[PDB]
This record gives C-alpha cells, sequence and structure tokens, in this order.
C-alpha cells in the first residue's frame, strides 16, 4: 500500500520464488 | 538444501495479505511429500504460525491450505502433538463455524485425529464448545463429511456422562436418527449407529431416541449386507427396547427378529432374543405378532441350539414366558412349545450350572406352560415337580437364615405358582403330596408379600379337593393362618383362604 509496503512485497514473494530453485 | 523453515515462518508472521497468502500455498506443498512434513512439524515456531494465521485469515483460499497443512500433519504420530501444544484444537472449533464447505471437511478431519490418537484432546475440544458446534452441523449432506462428525461425536460421548447430556440438549438424538432414515452410505450409518448406541445407555437420552423414531430406523437396516452395522443397530435396540413397550408400527422390526433368531451369529442372537424379550413384556399386540410369524418356533430353536449359554438362553425364556400368557393364542403357543420338542429342554434349564436369572425367568414359564392341560402329563414325566419343590424348599431356607442377582423371595413365589397350577392336574397333586409340601405351603401363608400368600393358598386350595391331602393341612394347623386370610384385602387371597376352610369339613 505505501512507498515501501509494497517494496517489503515483492521482496517477499522473490523469496518464495527463490526457495522453489533450492528444492526442485 | 532442504530445510528453509525460518525464512517461511517469517513470511507468515506479517502484517500483508499477499504475503501471507503466498507463503500459506507453498508450505501446504511441502506437507504432501512424507519427507518435508517432519519439517513442519518438530519446528514450533513453524506451527503456531499457521494456528495463528488459519484462525485470523479473511481470504478463503488461505483458509484451505492452513488447514489442509494440519490435516496432513495429522496423519503422523508426531505431528498431533505439533497441533495440541501449538494451540490448535481452539483455534478449529472457531473454525467450525466457517460458512465455506470445503474449509470444514479440512478442520473436522484434524479434529478426528486428534480425538483419536492425541492424549488429552478429548478434554480441550469439549472445553472449546466443540460438541455444540458438531452437532449443529449434523444438517450437512455431504457423506464422507457426516461420517466424521459423527465419530467425532462417538468419541466424545464414549464413556463421559456429561457430553450425553450437551448432545441430548442440542438436539442430537433428533439428527441421529433422521440420518438412519435417510442416507444409505454404509460408513456414515455405521458411525452414526455407534453415536446412537453410546447414547443410548443413558436414561435421558434412550427415551429421546425412541420418542425420536429411533427403533424403526434402526430396523430399518436389520437385513442389510454389512455386519458391523446391523450388530450396532441390534445393541442399541437392545439398550432400547425396554423403554420402548408403547411404540406401534413394529410388524417389519418384530418379523426381522424372529428371523435374525436361525443366524449363525451368537451376537446376533443374543440380541434379537434380548430385544423381543423387552418389546414382548406387557405389550398386547407385540404377542400377537411375534407369534403369527413362528415365533415360538424359532425361540425353542433358539434355545435348543443354545446349550447352556445363559446370555441366549436367558432372554429367550423370557420371551418365551411373554408370549405363553395373556393374549388371544396363548394356549396355541403353550402347545407350541411342546410340539416343537421343547418340554425336556425348559425342565433341563432348573438344573446346575445354570444361574438364578435364567431358573426364575425358566419357572415362569413353566407356569405359563402348565395352564394348558396337554402340558400336565409331559412335564411331570420330564420331572419339574420335584425340582420346583427343591428349588422351593432351598429359597425358602434361604430367607429363614439371619444371593446373586435376585432375591430368593421372588423363587419361592414363583415355584409355588408354578405348582399351583401343576397341581390342576390329579397326578400332580399327588406327586406334590407325596414330597412332604403341605408343612411348607401352610408356613407360607404366614408370609407378609401378599403375592406369596396367594399362591401358597392356592396350592392348598387345589391339593384340598382330595380328602387324604384336606387332613394333612388340617393336621399342620393351617386353619388359624387361613381365617386369618379370609379377611385379606386382596381378593384372591380371601378367595382361595375361603375355599381350603371350605374343604376341611
Ligand atoms: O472436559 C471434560 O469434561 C472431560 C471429562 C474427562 C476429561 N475432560
Ligand atoms: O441421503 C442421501 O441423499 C444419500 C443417499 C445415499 C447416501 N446419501
Ligand atoms: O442350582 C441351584 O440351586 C443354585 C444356582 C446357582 C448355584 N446353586
Amino acid at each position: 500500500l505505501s512507498q515501501e509496503q509494497l517494496e517489503h512485497r515483492e521482496r517477499s514473494l522473490q523469496t518464495l520464488r527463490d526457495i522453489q530453485r533450492m528444492l526442485a | 538444501a532442504t530445510r528453509a523453515i525460518p525464512e517461511l515462518t517469517k513470511l507468515l508472521n506479517d502484517e500483508d495479505q499477499v504475503v501471507v497468502n503466498k507463503a500459506a500455498v507453498m508450505v501446504h506443498q511441502l506437507s504432501k511429500k512424507e519427507a518435508s512434513r517432519h519439517a513442519i512439524m518438530r519446528s514450533p515456531q513453524m506451527v503456531s504460525a499457521i494456528v495463528r494465521t488459519m484462525q485470523n485469515t479473511n481470504d478463503v483460499e488461505t483458509a484451505r491450505c492452513t488447514a489442509g497443512t494440519l490435516h496432513n500433519l495429522s496423519h503422523h504420530r508426531e505431528g498431533l502433538l505439533a497441533i495440541f501444544k501449538s494451540g490448535g484444537i481452539p483455534a478449529l472449533v472457531k473454525m467450525l463455524g466457517s460458512p465455506v464447505d470445503s474449509v470444514l471437511f479440512y478442520a473436522i478431519t484434524t479434529l478426528h485425529n486428534l480425538l483419536l490418537h492425541q492424549e488429552g484432546a478429548k478434554m480441550a475440544v469439549r472445553l472449546a464448545g466443540g460438541l455444540q458446534k458438531m452437532v449443529a452441523l449434523l444438517n450437512k449432506t455431504n457423506v464422507k463429511f457426516l461420517a466424521i462428525t459423527t465419530d467425532c461425536l462417538q468419541i466424545l460421548a464414549y464413556g463421559n456422562q456429561e457430553s450425553k447430556l450437551i448432545i441430548l440438549a442440542s438436539g442430537g438424538p433428533q439428527a441421529l436418527v433422521n440420518i438412519m432414515r435417510t442416507y444409505t452410505y454404509e460408513k456414515l450409518l455405521w458411525t452414526t449407529s455407534r453415536v446412537l448406541k453410546v447414547l443410548s445407555v443413558c436414561s435421558s437420552n434412550k427415551p429421546a431416541i425412541v420418542e425420536a423414531g429411533g427403533m424403526q430406523a434402526l430396523g430399518l437396516h436389520l437385513t442389510d449386507p454389512s455386519q458391523r452395522l446391523v450388530q450396532n443397530c441390534l445393541w442399541t435396540l437392545r439398550n432400547l427396547s425396554d423403554a420402548a413397550t408403547k411404540q406401534e408400527g413394529m410388524e417389519g422390526l418384530l418379523g426381522t427378529l424372529v428371523q435374525l433368531l436361525g443366524s449363525d451369529d451368537i451376537n446376533v442372537v443374543t440380541c434379537a432374543a434380548g430385544i423381543l424379550s423387552n418389546l414382548t413384556c406387557n405389550n398386547y399386540k407385540n404377542k400377537m405378532m411375534v407369534c403369527q410369524v413362528g415365533g415360538i418356533e424359532a425361540l425353542v430353536r433358539t434355545v435348543l441350539r443354545a446349550g447352556d449359554r445363559e446370555d441366549i438362553t436367558e432372554p429367550a425364556i423370557c420371551a418365551l414366558r411373554h408370549l405363553t400368557s395373556r393374549h388371544q393364542e396363548a394356549e396355541m403357543a403353550q402347545n407350541a412349545v411342546r410340539l416343537h420338542y421343547g418340554l425336556p429342554v425348559v425342565v433341563k434349564l432348573l438344573h446346575p450350572p445354570s444361574h438364578w436369572p435364567l431358573i426364575k425367568a425358566t419357572v415362569g414359564l413353566i407356569r405359563n406352560l402348565a395352564l394348558c392341560p396337554a402340558n400336565h402329563a409331559p412335564l411331570r414325566e420330564q420331572g419339574a415337580i420335584p425340582r420346583l419343590v427343591q428349588l422351593l424348599v432351598r429359597a425358602h431356607q434361604d430367607t429363614q437364615r439371619r444371593v446373586e442377582g435376585v432375591r430368593m423371595e421372588e423363587i419361592v413365589e414363583g415355584c409355588t405358582g408354578a405348582l399351583h397350577i401343576l397341581a390342576r392336574d390329579v397326578h400332580n397333586r399327588i406327586v406334590i403330596r407325596g414330597l412332604n409340601t403341605i408343612p411348607l405351603f401352610v408356613q407360607l401363608l404366614y408370609s407378609p408379600i401378599e403375592n406369596i400368600q396367594r399362591v401358597a393358598a392356592g396350592v392348598l386350595c387345589e391339593l384340598a379337593q382330595d380328602k387324604e391331602a384336606a387332613e394333612a393341612i388340617e393336621a399342620e394347623g393351617a386353619t388359624a393362618p387361613l381365617t386369618e386370610l379370609l379377611h385379606s384385602r386382596n381378593e384372591g387371597v380371601a378367595t382361595y383362604a375361603a375355599a381350603v376352610l371350605f374343604r376341611m369339613s
């Protein structure tokens, strides 16, 4: 919602996809 | 390389909608494989993150994934320990008030696992108000869902009187009966009959199940191929049958029970006999019906087949006792017992190693059988008289001394009652007199129990029609107790007392 909160969102979504590359 | 647990836990613990939403999906996926599931558990931080967000989330897709995770964890015995310690039970109970269907399944199945293989889970579900919620959800129509829900109720109600009362208060009995007469999915009916079985031994739930139409609803499934369903229905019906002497529309059930008597399974037969005994007790209509479909023939068969298994004979003899008195076809039934080779086996059951409940039942039957003149001789020839007299002599001597189940006074009345009817036959009177019973019968006029007085005055009245017997009754000094009895408040006692004093002239 905020400037910093949207940065927090996308950096958190990238972490999910980074761990997906780790397992599979 | 395979455990990135602390990263995912922090992502679940965020003040953002889509961050918690997306992370819950990926955690649900790790629980699907039986190796990465062991990583989610053994981590208390991770399981608490799930329990919290599941109880707090407002997205539909997120509530399903988080609940499915705990569902997947609950299959392993070390998962159940994590959910319990993480405080999942109180959350899952709140989740039972969920409007969406798919989530409810996950919530109820997890609680089901907890109730089965987790210590203290029963208590925690009860305190969280889980019962009321589980009962109120019995109006749903998914058969797999209802099967788990009813099983939850069975686990919670079993050996817990407080729970049974709450289930009662929440309209449980009526809802469970409704399932029995609607659905036909075997697994649901089984678990539902298991709930009713548990409830049927509760003295407040029992009449409620009967009044809801339980007896008939359970009767519907007795010819059903499923053996575990049939047995549980029978067990429940047996518990209920003592509070069912008023119920109507019983023809179908009564017919099926007579047929179930011919079964190879002891449990089936035992129950069939028990239910019949209870339903034929003092109910005029059921007596007629059971005789019409060959109840006597099947019951004699049952007793003959049962041997010395008292679990079968005792209820079967009781049913026979009920069917051989006080209905339009009682005489027919008395004859039928003889004609199906029942008289010898009946008399045999008066002898050891028979216990008191069976002997009491057997005596009362012989009393009924002796009402038919064509039974006078065969009952004599099988040795009923001398054995009845021995039971009488011993039970009386136990009343004087200043044991199991029944009291000896009931035996005293039973035998004297039986002998009073047998003494209708002239040859029986000779046998009875020759056993020095006149002294005992006279002493029985002094009994405080009016029913004993009546049968004592009855047999003496029958015997006093012969001159030789009359002198013996007078010789034992029966005049004084008989003249006392002329004024009894009991008209039967007074009528017989007069008849004896008449014949002693
Ligand atoms: O909460 C209750 O009442 C149950 C009873 C037995 C143990 N806990
Ligand atoms: O009650 C119903 O609608 C169906 C019948 C079979 C199982 N459930
Ligand atoms: O046969 C009788 O007289 C009783 C029955 C139980 C033990 N003795």
